[PDB]
């Protein structure tokens, strides 16, 4: 079993894990899994943490003929509605031989007391497509069984997790609020049609 | 750009326009038909005059068809949710209005036919009362046309 | 498990769940309704039902 | 009987699940799910709007349909023994049509206030757009259901007048007062629906 | 500032204030009207005295309107979630109180006029029972003002 | 500190105090006012004595109003979630106890008045039984006053 | 520390203790009050003696009050959740057992009163059977005392 | 890019097309056949002419078959959700329209057949009204062909 | 550590032991109590023998009391979720079995009392029938005692 | 490669193919068989002819079998959701269409046998009407054979 | 390792085994006891033979007890989910099969005893009919023993 | 490799095969026994022949037993989710097809037994009807044996 990458500052503060971590530049996929998880040499230069902000920096020497770094950037806003610190990863950054690329990750959020887990975080269409690009890019990315926690961590172990995928999603919830409405309308229709009867008698 | 599912609502609009109008026309034809049968035994000469609530129930199915076709021609893979929900609003506005108007035509038909059998003076009034129920069908169609063309 | 990794609930779990839930609701109703209609038919044996 | 036991069976099974689900998401510490804030943001404002428009017509027409057949089937029945019925009592149908007219007036207004967004994130959609969506829903639902009730009422009391007029010609003129009070309900269902719509704008 | 969806519950308050008052005033007028009309053949003079249950059902429609106007004019996209809930409460409170009042007004209106046309001395008692039906609408109104104006 | 949604439960308390007591008092007035009308044809003298079920039905709506106003005055833009639940509790505990009392006042009032028409000695028993019905609203009010003031 | 929702289940304890008990006592009073009213017609003598089920049904409201007050006065913001589940368990253990007992008192009170009209010797038997009905509230009280103080 | 799951809605098209059309044709055949049997004790010569309702019920099932087969012969692996929801809407639109047409065929067949045995002149009327019933199945087909060929 | 919700299934155990046993004892008392009252007129001497079904209905509520008390005595905040499921299983096991035994005692009691008055010989039988009902409360108890002590 | 859970929908196919066809053939056999038995009281000779609606109901069970076998023999661990949905669709289409046929067979078999008892000419009409009920199973089969092999 | 909730399924087995078998045996007892009680009036000699349906209803509960005890003695905190589901499967299997046997034994208890009183020759037949109902409890038991053991 | 929460489906198959087949055999016995009892009043000699619909219903339980035992010996800890779904399919397909055969048997048994006493010829025809019900169980067995061993 692969160990989570753990960022330690007097105690463990950020945890990151995947069943697979891979990336591509110009469609050339590279597996980073064996270059990452449990690797004692794993370069975390410029990783950072604060009570309400976090940056896991993952750096590598051979990828795409360059030193490359990923910054996983997370916040712990106080969501006033629920009076709890919901966290979010609002962006990823990729720093290259001389430039930066970015993604917006959509759904990565939960209360700070819990990790977040998703079966995919990726830019690739079939793998949830959570990494939206607002402009065209040479980068593509996939985290498989992505699990992250950057606040309220205890020990080199996650707390419980908000799974990304629930019993409902937009197209389903809107699909039901139509369907479990027009099926009521159909039953009113069918009640009147099934109430149809005919006389057992006729005049002379 | 638009969601993968986006076209579903507009398709349910096209379907509901036909399905609910067919339900309304079916009831309207079933009640009027029963009326005709149980009138005709006593007043056979009144069949050809009394089919009126049946053709009108048939016209409430046509109001659904008009919208169902007009929605179906307006669909595409890339359709924005805006146009797709306008088409679903059109689908209810004709469809359930046809279901409503069809019930009034069915019941007023079944009364009107069995009334006219005993009282020839009803035959103008029955058709005035039915034309009000057909206009309820237009009050579906008209907005469903307006929505589909928006 | 050694790290408290989550229960791995897949993407599209709402899709599988609603497909299963609404197909099984539809089939449960179509069984229950059909079962009710067949359970409670009038056998109508009128020439002998009174004797 | 049967369909009432089916509607009740579904209704009890539904609320028996919802009591259990609401307990479960409380006691398991799962108030981060059941996110009504998520439901009310990711459900498109155009869906709430177009259910509102569609129900503004169709429920008004359902109320006017019962309006018509409740008075109409009595007009026909009395008319056999009292031919005078078939003209004067038609005013009760005119008020049932007026309940549908109130539907279409209001729903054309609401429809001719809808416009496309060109955005898909709840922050970018923003409060004005949400408030248009929800207002057009509640307005369209309010005219729709208020006309639903008003039309059934005017139907009922239109049979009222017709079955009474069939036995005495004078009664219709005085009974007509209840049809006016019935008809006002649909007009209240317009006035408020205008007010509920009157401040919205999408973009 | 306030949450994005905030105004939805307050809108449902304005709708519920009207819709359940249209249910209450409809049933109250419909049931009372059936009584008034059916009664009037037996006692053609008693229509005017017998209108009062319908006027009470109109009064509980006014209660729903007054609250729904107050909610609708208090609403804005900028509304804080607290006042959006107070308005939901005012809307359910007047709406379902007007519903309760209307249900009572309909029953006691109909039984009241039917009794009155057999025994005219009931009228003075009928007015009092109708006041105790209609005042539930007034308690619905009182609560709904005290919520929605806070 | 406290959730913005917190006041929602406390608003449902204020609402439910009035809503379910209005339903209770409406049914109590509807059921007993049907009985009073039916009775009055035979016994015109008993009308003024027979109002009491309706008066007690009014009183159940007053217990609703009491808690509904007490809660609606207690609500605030940041209310501690504990007090919001205590208010929901007060609202339901008067409201549904009011409903139950209203059911009892309704049934007892109808039966009691018709029985009194056939037996004037029942009037004493009817009042006692009606107090044993109406006090169920008052017991709900006790708990609701406790919870809303705790 | 202790969960924010915790006092919600304790409130539903207090509320259920009063609400379901008031529904139980209301049913008990409604059915038995009907039986008394129907019995009184040919029995002016039995009207007072027959109040037994009605007043006994009131006891279930008081067992509901006892637990409801006992829970309600024990609520606090800090409540350990375990104490809230004990308070729900209590509030249902009385509340729904009082509903059960109220059903039995209603049916038994009605039948027992009518049977006593036919045969005055039944008065003792009625009391005894009503005890075996009423004790179901009392057992619900016992469990609810134990739970609400565990 | 094409998602998984997508062929489900198109399959429920091809199902609903056949299933609800068979239910329409079954009801249409069941009522019509009841009519023919209960009629034909008196008028055996009318058995053959009275089959027509049953034949038109059969045609409603054929419209269901035609759409189901057309959808089935145009399902494919990795179908876009657009074509798949079109196939759903097509299958409902014939299937439920044919269901409605089936109720009309059933009621008209039973009333018209038992009526025609009393009065032969009804037959021409019954055929016309059965055409106005049967065409609802054709409207369900036209819309289903249109949707299933976009 | 044990999850803080773990006591919920325990208190639902205690509640279900009580509540469903009281429901069974209430139904068993209500039906048999109707039987006694309706019997008393023809055979006044049988009241004191006829209480036995009522007593056995009362015993079912005692089975629920016992288990609800045993469950309550075993609760603690720190309870391991395993033991709380055992307590739910015990609670439902006695509680619903006592509901079943109570249903049987109700039906057997009403038939058994009314039969016995027409023919005294039935008594020797119906006490044995009632034993074979009441033992279901005993089996529900035995299982609940086993489960609540694993 | 392909998901687990994929076989579930195809298995619900084989289930629905059999279950709903057996329900269809059971209704058809039940309603027809009760008709045959009742008929034989008057007519000693018609049994071996009047069996035929039961034989055609038996055929509906064979249609369900044929598809349920084809589905069951097609399923494997690795099966794609596409072939699985097609197998669900097939099983539902034969299943519920065989049900619709069985519903019609029962009604027209019973009516046809009862009419044939009084009037032997009906037997030819009964066979024709029954073929138009039985063919609905065959249309269900045709769609399901296409879908399960697509 | 097992998840914490593991024993829930197995205990619901233990409860369902007892509960549904008690519901079965209760229904069998309720219908049988009504049959005995009614027939004792008309044939007093038969009461001691007529107990057999009740004794068999009692035996169905013993099957619920046996499996509930076997589940409860098998159940432990460390139980793997596999064994826990098997225990639910066993407990529903005997429980609901015992319910089915209960239904059957009940109906044939009532009709068998009534028929036996009218015709003593039925007695041996009734035993053989009841055995073919009681054996459903034994088949439920055989499956539940296999599932709970292996 | 394989998930847990997985053998559950195959376990519900093992239970369902017995539970629904017991329900099928129970209805198939309950109606048939009421028939045999009601019949025997005038034709005692027919009992040892007219037991057949009950014996056939007993075979429907045996079809449930065979599949439930087969699944209960085919399960293992960590069974591949594919075989768990197949066994769920088998368990519903024999279980509910047995239930369908049970409904058919119960109806044609209750009709056919009565008919046989009024018409001694019917007995051969009745068996030839019952064979077409009992074979629905055998068709449900066939598919269930295929699926559970697939």
């Amino acid at each position: 079993i692969h160990p989570p990458v753990s960022y330690n500052d007097t105690a463990p503060r950020i945890l990151f894990w995947a069943q697979n971590f891979s990336v591509a530049y110009k469609d050339e996929w590279k597996d980073l899994t064996s270059l990452t998880f449990g690797v004692e040499n794993l370069n975390l230069t410029g990783s950072f943490w604060n009570d309400s902000f976090a940056m896991l920096s993952l750096t590598y020497e051979p990828l795409f003929g360059a030193t490359v770094t990923f910054k996983f950037i997370l916040a712990s806003r106080f969501y006033p509605v629920s009076a709890r610190y919901w966290f979010t990863m609002e962006r990823l950054e990729i720093h290259s031989n001389g430039s930066v690329a970015h993604f917006n990750v959509s759904q990565v959020t939960g209360p700070s007391i819990y990790s977040f887990h998703c079966e995919y975080v990726s830019s690739l269409s079939k793998k949830g497509s959570l990494l939206v690009t607002n402009v065209p890019s040479l980068w593509q990315m996939t985290l498989h069984n992505f699990q992250i926690q950057a606040f309220n961590v205890t020990g080199e172990q996650f707390s419980y997790a908000s799974d990304c995928a629930g019993f409902f999603s937009p197209g389903i919830w809107m699909g039901l609020l139509t369907t479990l409405f027009m099926l009521f309308i159909f039953t009113y229709g069918l009640h009147m049609i099934l109430s149809l009867k005919t006389m057992d008698r006729f005049d002379d | 750009n638009n969601p993968e599912y986006s076209s579903f609502f507009g398709v349910m609009g096209a379907s509901s326009a036909m399905v609910f109008s067919a339900m309304g026309a079916a009831y309207g034809t079933a009640k009027s038909g029963t009326g005709i049968a149980a009138m005709s035994v006593m007043r056979p000469e009144l069949i050809m005059k009394s089919i009126i609530p049946v053709v009108m129930a048939g016209i409430i199915a046509i109001y659904g068809l008009v919208v169902a076709v007009l929605i179906a021609n307006s669909l595409t893979d890339g359709i924005t949710l805006y146009r797709s929900f306008l088409q679903l609003g059109a689908g209810l506005s004709v469809g359930l209005s046809g279901l409503a108007a069809g019930f009034a035509i069915g019941i007023v038909g079944d009364a009107g036919v069995r009334g006219t059998a005993q009282q020839p003076r009803l035959f103008v009034g029955m058709i005035l009362i039915l034309i009000f129920a057909e206009v309820l069908g237009l009050y579906g169609l008209i907005v469903a046309l307006i929505l589909s063309t928006k | 498990s050694p790290y408290n990794l989550a229960y791995k609930y897949n993407l599209e779990y709402s899709v599988v769940f609603n497909l299963v839930l609404w197909i099984m609701t539809g089939l449960a109703l179509a069984v229950i309704i059909t079962s009710y209609n067949i359970w409670n038919m009038d056998p109508g044996y009128d020439s002998i039902i009174y004797r | 009987t049967g369909l009432e036991l089916l509607y009740l069976g579904i209704f009890v099974a539904f609320w028996a699940c919802m009591i259990v689900v609401g307990i479960c998401y409380t006691i398991f510490d799962l108030g981060f799910r059941f996110d009504v804030a998520w439901f009310l943001t990711e459900t498109s404002p155009f869906m709430w709007s177009n259910l509102g428009i569609g129900l503004a017509i169709s429920l008004s027409v359902v109320g006017a349909a019962w309006g018509i057949y409740i008075t109409g089937s009595s007009i026909i029945g009395g008319g056999v023994k009292a031919p005078r019925i078939k003209t004067k009592n038609l005013v009760s149908i005119i008020f049932c049509e007026a309940v549908a007219i109130y539907g279409i007036i209001m729903a054309i207004v609401i429809s001719n206030m809808a416009e496309p967004f060109s955005a898909t994130d709840p922050k970018a959609i923003g409060h004005r757009n949400y408030h248009a969506g929800y207002s057009m829903f509640g307005a369209g639902l309010t005219v729709g259901l208020s006309n639903l009730f008003c039309g059934v009422c005017v139907g009922i009391v239109g049979s009222g007048a017709a079955l009474a007029d069939a036995q005495n010609p004078s009664l219709f003129v005085k009974i007509l007062i209840v049809e006016i009070f019935g008809s006002a309900i649909g007009l209240f269902g317009v006035i408020v629906a205008i007010l509920q719509t009157s401040r919205v704008k999408m973009g």
